[PDB]
């Protein structure tokens, strides 16, 4: 048997996990990728701006932080692509994971560009 | 081969007690391949003091 | 199973991360590869020597 | 799979069999020793190579030998 | 003299080192009473320091550029320049006492192997037999060369050997 | 029914079994055949569980063993008092505490070791001691060497009584098992009689002897001129001259007019300004309160009358919905397993020793202690080490319980069972939090090292660049400092100077000043948290997986201490809980070494020093230097190692010798830790051949040490080397700059 | 008393007594003949 | 003796659920199922950690690796005098009986077992590694 905990077997936890975009089972992998990218690039743009090496120079801290965030999103999309090329030889397929990685690239760059346009 | 209680000398080369002296317990008279039971006053690395040997692995010396 | 390492199917049938390290470590031990003869041994050693010189 | 071999110095004391944590060895009829028993290793695909059998064998030298070979999921003792 | 080394009684850094150690001891001495036990202990220390430097200058030791005694380990050069007391007489004294210890241990081992409990006489020492062999061990070089010349010092090839050989 | 139960004459007193080594073990009583036997004889000598299955006989053995330990400690105390009376400068020190260094060991004048007898003052020559006995003796009111001599004789007599008690309660009248199992009665008697009557009688001695003698010593009168303590008991008029409360006698005690005892039962706080120690009146009130508290606490458990609680009933009453049967079965576990008790008692005893270290540095309880910087460093460091060792021991004996005494058919859906049943979750979360702590704590140091090396100091984690202030600790500090005004109205000052406030100095030296916490203090505290969490990870993993794991499902049958289960399944070296204690020992060394380094550098930088402003021993470099590893390497180790490395030709030369010797022993351990016994056995084979050739092969067969003994020898020489190294460094440093 | 002498004949007690004798002998020699380096 | 069959509808021991149970190996590769019949209700020790109550009658547990079933078999056989048998189950549903594969436990001789992996010589009668160089793989001299 498996151990029972509120954390693994709560109904609010089950509804929250079923509502997060990695679980909906019937939405497109491109759409999952662009939503996950719009979340993660928008959160990742922050600490590069606030703590990076150009953080104390005006008008260029936000540019350098968003540019480094876009570079890290590109590295993450390359990581997703090589993970799919290794793992699969609708989300859990070769074509579906390539769609998901391209969607993550597009959504992450859009999230960084919207975190700048601020 | 040798009788009970007599001293032999071991010539099995991978034995712990090779080139040393033990004491015969018994020799089995069946078609067993290693009938000569020899006891040794010192133990091997496994803590065993007794081993079976063949007729051409013991010399009554 | 997997392709790496090509010189040892005993390592290529390893389902663990031990396969990557032992493929890295047994790569230049040509006397213990699959299907290795003696002429092939000396010839691959000769090519490796040229590689060292380059 | 690990290479497990039984040699004719076996005295059929069954110590290796009752020491293996994997049920790899078993005792077969034989005529070479007074016990009329010999060990045998018919299931070496499940052998992990712990060498409890070798620790349990009384003969000098060993009558059971474990040669560590190519690893599988069963020989690495993985539960995952 | 030997190797460009001056004798210590001729060396100047030796006298400088003696004067420096006396200076440190008297700087420590000058902050006490006269009949007090620290002053008595420091005057005994200064007496031993002067006696030690006088004895090393008397023994004919060779000092270097640092004023420190150097030893000569060559039998012919030592016996030629009067330095056998520093390496040569100590090495024969050591070999006498080290062969003493080894020969008494070997005789105790041979004496206790001839019983029904050699390990028991190895764990619980037979004190009368050990003192008997310890007093009889004074003729160990003569006894050792006699056991050498009889062929009983050495075991034959009934020793334990590996599979290789 | 609680009563005395004893068997008469169980074991005859005879020298027979002294003459039979290994009599206690059926295996080892056969005699020696290989050398392994000897080691086994000493390793299993005190493992009484492996001797007999009878809990009664085991309990008796541990009881008399404890008596033996107490006798040894009494011999030790007797020795310290005797050397303090006969071979010391204690009286001279009493006459001038600020300019005479405490010394109570002298060496004989042979082979030049006489130089170790240095100029400690008082017309004496010896080794300066750092145990703090002189300050303890002055605080107790001792003034002459005669009293110390009488204390030495008393402690020796008590040691003879303890060894007689051991022999008596093992061989003549040995308690029964149901006597040992009266834990309710044992708690009542130990909480009342031991702690309660202990602190009551000590408060008695303080109020009646310590306070007047130390009041006169602080007044300045010559110790020989101070009235002897028995005169203080006899003539209450002198007690009324110093503290007029004593004129009224014990009438305010019984009439409950306790406010009139405010002369000697105070609540001043802080330190005695002319003496640098806590007020003995505060200490007397403290011990009276402690006494009354413990005597109240010792009447809780039911014994031979209806009143009183029941341990099993309190345990079985606390059950909730989340934990199921709750604390059911724990009483049965803690009244039948010595190892479980030893685990609990070791954990709390170690933790208590660490609390002793911190509270004794922060609130110096003895006079002329805070300015004896060597004594302070020594005491803190010592008790911290003792603490850490006892914690590791707690983990060890917890695991030993888990393997030998754990029995789930009396322990079925229980707190212990659920812990065992979600151990994977526990260890995985502890694993993650250890990696998190490691990354961010150590990563700040590596980050700072990189930025400092790259010429970019403005990007570091420091007080002038990116600040990481310990806001919570600063707030607690400020609250503690402001407490006497609002939340503790009867307190004249704060409990410790380190909270904030002024500065107490004695003889030109700083006794204690306010300690400030900044980015460097933040970083070292999170380093401490990291190392402690890792040590807990190793030990707790050891105890939770002692019985089984996915790798070794039947690990319990292999015992507590075993090398492995062979090279199969990938390799199972160090799977035993014993091996987890072995690794926890190394990690404990790591943690406590960084702790004592923190203490040493912080005190020398921000606290200690001379008063002219205060000139600190290392000028206050901590706040800017303790953010990089290079800073610790250069400003702490390298800089402060000068004294130890140039100690030759003086009285501190022994610290240089033990510095080198300790480095050597530490390195010598690496051969055992890094190697394995197969190689050594084969080497011994060749050597055995050489001995056979000359007829000198021993009958007891030379064997390489076991795998586990190699690990044990390794970790023991490792600890001895490292700890002794830091010992020599610390003592030479603080004695030369103190 | 026989068993007490057997216990005194055991190995660590004899090692202790013998090393005490040897160390004391060297100590006595270094006291009465202070600091010897040669001869 | 005939080879028995696995009943998947066998009641399991009373157990609150550990974190040391099955993983994705049970879903992808294989898992093993142990079966015994008890005489009375009695608490045993689970090999994955914890305590469990066996029922009175047929019992059924499932484990990840083989040594877990051997450890529970050794416990139930030396402590409770029971006779368990454990099988091998695949995600296809293929069921492979073993232990005792002959029906008689392997610690005693049974007529009909064929001896496997038996070198009919001593260990000192093996060849040198020069004699087995340049085969199709790494070989030990004891393989021939
Ligand atoms: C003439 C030069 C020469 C040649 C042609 C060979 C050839 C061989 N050696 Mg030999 N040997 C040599 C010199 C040579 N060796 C030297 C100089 C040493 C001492 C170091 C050895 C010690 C040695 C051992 C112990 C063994 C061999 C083995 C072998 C065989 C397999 C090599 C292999 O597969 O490993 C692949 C190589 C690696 C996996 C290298 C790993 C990297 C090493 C550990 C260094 C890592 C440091 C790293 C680079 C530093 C980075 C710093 C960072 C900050 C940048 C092959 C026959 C093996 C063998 O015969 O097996 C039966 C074997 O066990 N050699
Ligand atoms: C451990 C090796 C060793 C070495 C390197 C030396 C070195 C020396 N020996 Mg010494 N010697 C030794 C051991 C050694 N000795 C031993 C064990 C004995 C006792 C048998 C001697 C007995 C001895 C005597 C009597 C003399 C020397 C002398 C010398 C010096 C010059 C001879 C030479 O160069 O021969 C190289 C050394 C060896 C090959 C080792 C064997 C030594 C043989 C046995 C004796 C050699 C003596 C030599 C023939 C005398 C040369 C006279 C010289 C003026 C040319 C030279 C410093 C001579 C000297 O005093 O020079 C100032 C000298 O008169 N040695
Ligand atoms: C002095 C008279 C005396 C005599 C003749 C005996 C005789 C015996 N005792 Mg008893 N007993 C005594 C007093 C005595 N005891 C005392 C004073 C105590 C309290 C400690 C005990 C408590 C006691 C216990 C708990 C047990 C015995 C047992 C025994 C029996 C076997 C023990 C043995 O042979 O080991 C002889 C032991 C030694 C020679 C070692 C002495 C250890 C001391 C404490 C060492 C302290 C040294 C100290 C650490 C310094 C080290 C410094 C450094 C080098 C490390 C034997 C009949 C055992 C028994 O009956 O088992 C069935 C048993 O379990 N005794
Ligand atoms: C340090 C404190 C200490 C204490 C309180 C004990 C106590 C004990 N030891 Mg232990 N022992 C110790 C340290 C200690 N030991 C150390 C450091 C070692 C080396 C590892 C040993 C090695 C050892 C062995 C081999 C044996 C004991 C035994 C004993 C028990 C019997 C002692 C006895 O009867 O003599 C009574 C003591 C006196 C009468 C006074 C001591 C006088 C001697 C000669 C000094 C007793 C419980 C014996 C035992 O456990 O039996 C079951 C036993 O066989 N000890
Ligand atoms: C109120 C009475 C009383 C006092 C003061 C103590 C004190 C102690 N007991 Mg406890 N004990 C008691 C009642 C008491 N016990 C009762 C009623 C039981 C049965 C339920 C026990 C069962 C018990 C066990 C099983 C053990 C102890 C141990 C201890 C010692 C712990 C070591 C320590 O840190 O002390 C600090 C040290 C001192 C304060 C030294 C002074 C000690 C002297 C002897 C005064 C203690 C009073 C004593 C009980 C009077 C004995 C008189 C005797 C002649 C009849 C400590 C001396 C442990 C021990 O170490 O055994 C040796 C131990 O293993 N006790
Ligand atoms: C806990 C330990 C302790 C002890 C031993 C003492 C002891 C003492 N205090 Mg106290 N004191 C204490 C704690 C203690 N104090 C604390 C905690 C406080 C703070 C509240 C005080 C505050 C205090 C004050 C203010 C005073 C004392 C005083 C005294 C003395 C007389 C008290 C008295 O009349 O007792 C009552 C009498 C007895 C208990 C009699 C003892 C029983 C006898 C000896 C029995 C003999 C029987 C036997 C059969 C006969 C002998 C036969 C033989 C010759 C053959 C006495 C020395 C007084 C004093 O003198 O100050 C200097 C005093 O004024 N104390
Ligand atoms: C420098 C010496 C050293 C270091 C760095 C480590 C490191 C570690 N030990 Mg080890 N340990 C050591 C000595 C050391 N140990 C020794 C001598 C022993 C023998 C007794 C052990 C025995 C031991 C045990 C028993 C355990 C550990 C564990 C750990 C890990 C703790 C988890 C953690 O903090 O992650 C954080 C990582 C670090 C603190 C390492 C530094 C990382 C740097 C600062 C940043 C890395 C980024 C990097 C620069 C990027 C590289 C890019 C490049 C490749 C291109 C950690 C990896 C424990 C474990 O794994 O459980 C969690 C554990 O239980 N060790
Ligand atoms: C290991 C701890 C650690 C930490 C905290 C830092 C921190 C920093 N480094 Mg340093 N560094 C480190 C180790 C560390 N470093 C090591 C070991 C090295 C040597 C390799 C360096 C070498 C180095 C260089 C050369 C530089 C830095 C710089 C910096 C700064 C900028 C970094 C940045 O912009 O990243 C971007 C930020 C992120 C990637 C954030 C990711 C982590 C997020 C915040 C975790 C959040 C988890 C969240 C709480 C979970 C919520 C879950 C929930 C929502 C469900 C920053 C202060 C730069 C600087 O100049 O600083 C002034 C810089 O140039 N570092
Ligand atoms: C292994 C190398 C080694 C060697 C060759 C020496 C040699 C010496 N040491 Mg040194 N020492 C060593 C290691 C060594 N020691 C170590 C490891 C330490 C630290 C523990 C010391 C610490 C030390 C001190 C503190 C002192 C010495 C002293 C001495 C001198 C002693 C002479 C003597 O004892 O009277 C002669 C002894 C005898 C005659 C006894 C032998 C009895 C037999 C029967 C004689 C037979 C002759 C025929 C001698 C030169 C002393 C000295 O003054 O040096 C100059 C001295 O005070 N040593
Ligand atoms: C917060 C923890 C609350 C813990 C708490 O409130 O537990 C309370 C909860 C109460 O249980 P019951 O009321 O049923 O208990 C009844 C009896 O068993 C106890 O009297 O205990 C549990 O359910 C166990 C769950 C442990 C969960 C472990 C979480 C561990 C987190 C570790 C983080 C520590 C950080 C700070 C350390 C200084």
């Amino acid at each position: 048997g498996m151990l029972e905990t509120p954390v693994t077997s709560a109904p609010i936890v089950a509804t929250y996990l079923s509502n997060l975009p990695a679980y909906r089972t019937g939405v497109a992998p491109v759409l999952r990728g662009v939503e996950i990218g719009l979340a993660h690039g928008f959160l990742l743009a922050g600490p590069f701006i606030k703590l990076g090496p150009l953080r104390n120079v005006p008008e260029t801290a936000e540019i350098a932080g968003s540019l480094s965030a876009a570079g890290l999103v590109l590295i993450l999309a390359l990581c997703l692509s090589i993970y799919g090329s290794a793992q699969f030889q609708p989300l859990f397929s070769a074509d579906g994971w390539s769609e998901f990685a391209a969607g993550f690239l597009v959504g992450g760059e859009a999230g960084v560009a919207w975190a700048y346009v601020c | 081969g040798p009788k009970r209680g007599s001293l032999v000398k071991i010539l099995r080369p991978e034995s712990y007690w090779f080139n040393q002296v033990g004491k015969v317990v018994s020799v089995d008279q069946s078609g067993v391949r290693y009938p000569v039971v020899v006891r040794f006053e010192n133990q091997n690395y496994a803590g065993v003091t007794t081993n079976n040997y063949a007729l051409d692995e013991v010399v009554a010396a | 199973h997997k392709l790496f390492p090509k010189f040892s199917q005993g390592l290529a049938q390893d389902p663990t991360t031990r396969r990557i390290w032992y493929g890295l470590a047994m790569a230049h031990d040509f006397e213990s590869h699959d299907g290795m003869t003696e002429e092939n041994l000396y010839q691959k050693i000769f090519a490796s020597h040229f590689g060292q010189l380059s | 799979a690990h290479i497990v071999k039984i040699y004719d110095t076996c005295i059929g004391c069954t110590q290796c069999v009752r020491a293996c944590p994997l049920d790899v060895l078993e005792m077969v009829p034989w005529d070479g020793c007074k016990a009329s028993q010999m060990a045998s290793a018919p299931r070496t695909e499940d052998c992990v190579g712990c060498k409890r059998c070798e620790t349990a064998c009384p003969t000098d030298f060993l009558s059971v030998r474990v040669y560590l070979g190519s690893e599988s999921t069963r020989s690495m003792g993985l539960s995952y | 003299d030997i190797a460009g080394l001056t004798p210590c009684s001729e060396s100047k850094a030796y006298a400088k080192l003696e004067k420096k150690e006396l200076k440190t001891l008297e700087k420590r001495l000058k902050q006490y009473e006269a009949d007090s036990a620290p002053a008595v202990a420091l005057k005994a220390t200064m007496e031993r320091t002067k006696a030690r430097f006088a004895n090393y200058a008397k023994a004919g030791l060779l000092c270097g550029n640092d004023g420190l005694p150097h030893l000569i380990a060559d039998p012919g050069l030592a016996l030629k320049y009067g330095h056998a007391g520093e390496v040569f007489i100590p090495t024969f004294g050591f070999l006498y006492v080290a062969g003493y210890i080894g020969y008494v241990g070997r005789q105790y081992l041979i004496a206790v192997k001839g019983e029904a409990k050699p390990t028991d006489k190895e764990i619980i020492i037979d004190v009368p037999l050990a003192t008997k062999l310890a007093w009889q061990g004074a003729g160990w070089p003569l006894a050792a060369v006699q056991e050498l010349q009889r062929g009983t010092l050495l075991e034959k090839e009934e020793n334990i050997t590996v599979s290789p050989r | 029914k609680v009563k005395i139960a004893v068997d008469r004459n169980p074991v005859e007193t005879s020298f027979e079994k002294w003459a039979k080594p290994g009599h206690f073990s059926r295996t080892l009583s056969k005699g020696p055949n290989t050398t392994t036997w000897i080691w086994n004889l000493h390793a299993d000598a005190h493992d009484f569980d492996s001797h007999t299955s009878d809990l009664e006989e085991i309990s008796r053995k541990v009881f008399s063993a404890h008596f033996g330990q107490l006798g040894i400690i009494f011999i030790w105390l007797s020795g310290m008092y005797f050397h303090g009376a006969r071979f010391s400068n204690y009286e001279a020190w009493l006459s001038d505490p600020t300019h005479i260094k405490p010394s109570a060991q002298v060496v004989w004048p042979i082979v030049g070791q006489e130089i170790l007898n240095g100029d400690v003052g008082g017309g004496f020559q010896g080794i300066q001691i750092t145990s703090g006995f002189f300050q303890l003796w002055r605080a107790s009111g001792i003034t002459s060497e005669l009293q110390l001599y009488t204390t030495a004789i008393g402690g020796l007599v008590m040691a003879a009584a303890m060894f007689f008690a051991g022999w008596f309660h093992y061989h003549k009248a040995a308690p029964k098992l149901e006597w040992f199992q009266n834990v309710e009665s044992m708690l009542n008697h130990h909480l009342g009689g031991l702690l309660g009557l202990g602190s009551l009688a000590w408060a008695g001695h303080q109020i009646h002897v310590s306070l007047p003698v130390n009041k006169l010593l602080d007044a300045g009168v010559d110790p020989k001129e101070i009235p002897l303590p028995h005169d203080l008991l006899l003539n209450r008029a002198i007690m009324a001259d110093l503290y007029p409360s004593f004129a009224k006698g014990i009438a305010p005690f019984f009439t409950l007019n306790w406010s009139e005892y405010s002369d000697f039962l105070t609540f001043k706080g802080g330190l005695n300004p002319v003496t640098g120690g806590l007020w003995l009146s505060d200490t007397a009130h403290h011990h009276v309160a402690i006494a009354v508290l413990f005597l109240v606490a010792g009447h809780m458990y039911r014994t031979n009358w209806g009143i009183g609680h029941s341990m099993k009933e309190i345990l079985e009453a606390h059950r909730g919905p989340f934990t199921g049967e709750g604390h059911v079965g724990l009483y049965e576990i803690l009244t039948t397993s010595w190892h479980a008790q030893l685990a609990i008692n070791l954990a709390l005893f170690g933790s208590l020793s660490i609390i002793v270290a911190h509270h004794m540095y922060a609130m110096p309880p003895y006079p002329y202690l805070a300015t004896d910087y060597g004594t302070q460093l020594s005491l803190f460091t010592h008790h911290t080490w003792i603490g850490g060792f006892c914690i590791v021991g707690a983990g060890a004996h917890a695991a030993i319980f888990m393997v030998r005494d754990y029995d789930p058919t009396n322990n079925y859906n229980n707190l212990l069972d659920r812990v065992i049943r979600h151990r994977d979750a526990i260890i995985s979360h502890l694993n993650w939090v250890c990696i998190f702590l490691g990354f961010h704590s150590f990563g700040l140091y590596i980050h700072n090292d990189t930025m400092s090396a790259l010429g970019r100091p403005q990007d570091m984690f420091s007080d002038t660049a990116i600040q990481l202030q310990p806001v919570f600790a600063q707030w607690i500090q400020n609250t503690h400092f402001l407490a006497p005004q609002l939340t503790a109205p009867n307190a004249l000052a704060a409990t410790s100077l380190t909270w904030g406030g002024d500065l107490v100095a004695v003889g030109g030296k700083v006794a204690m000043m306010p300690i400030s916490l900044g980015t460097s203090d933040f970083m070292v505290h999170h380093i401490h948290a990291f190392t402690i969490h890792v040590t807990v990870l190793i030990l707790l993993k050891g105890v939770l997986f002692a019985r089984s794991s996915r790798l070794i499902p039947d690990k319990a049958n292999l015992g507590f201490r075993f090398p492995c289960d062979g090279p199969g399944r990938g390799g199972t070296c160090q799977v035993s809980a014993w091996d987890h204690v072995f690794l926890g020992l190394f990690w404990m060394y790591n943690s406590l070494s960084i702790v004592i380094f923190h203490f040493s550098w912080k005190m020398q930088s921000d606290v200690w020093g001379t008063v002219t402003g205060v000139s600190h021993i290392t000028g206050g470099n901590f706040a800017q230097s303790a953010n990089t590893i290079n800073g610790w390497l250069r400003d702490f180790l390298w800089a402060q190692s000068s004294q130890v490395i140039q100690s030759y030709g003086s009285a501190l030369s022994a610290y240089g010798l033990i510095f080198l010797g300790a480095h050597f022993v530490w390195a010598f351990s690496l051969m055992f830790l890094f190697s394995g016994r197969g190689y050594w056995q084969e080497l011994i084979e060749s050597i055995v051949w050489a001995h056979n050739k000359l007829k000198v092969a021993p009958a007891i067969q030379p064997r390489a040490l076991s795998i586990t003994q190699g690990r044990a020898v390794g970790v023991a020489h490792y600890l001895l080397g490292g700890i002794a190294t830091t010992w020599s460094f610390f003592l030479a440093r603080i004695i030369s700059v103190g | 008393m026989k068993d007490f002498t057997t216990y005194l004949s055991t190995a660590p007690v004899i090692a202790t007594i013998w090393f005490t004798f040897t160390a004391g002998l060297l100590i006595e020699i270094n006291r009465y003949f202070p600091d010897p380096l040669v001869f | 003796w005939t080879v028995p069959t696995l009943n998947p509808d066998t009641p399991s021991p009373i157990f609150g659920g550990s974190t040391g149970g099955l993983l994705r190996k049970a879903q992808t590769e294989e898992f093993y199922v142990i079966t015994w019949e008890a005489k009375k209700e009695q608490i045993f020790e689970m090999p994955t950690g914890g305590a469990a109550i066996m029922r009175q009658g047929p019992n059924l547990l499932k484990f990840g690796k083989k040594e877990q079933c051997l450890a529970l078999t050794t416990q139930l056989r030396n402590k409770f005098k029971l006779t368990p048998c454990f099988y091998r189950v695949f995600p296809d549903g293929k069921v492979q009986y073993l232990h005792p594969a002959d029906g008689v436990y392997p610690e005693k001789v049974n007529a009909g077992r064929v001896g496997a992996n038996q070198n009919m010589r001593r260990i000192g009668q093996n060849v040198n590694p020069i004699k087995v160089k340049f085969s199709g793989r790494m070989m030990s001299p004891a393989e021939i």
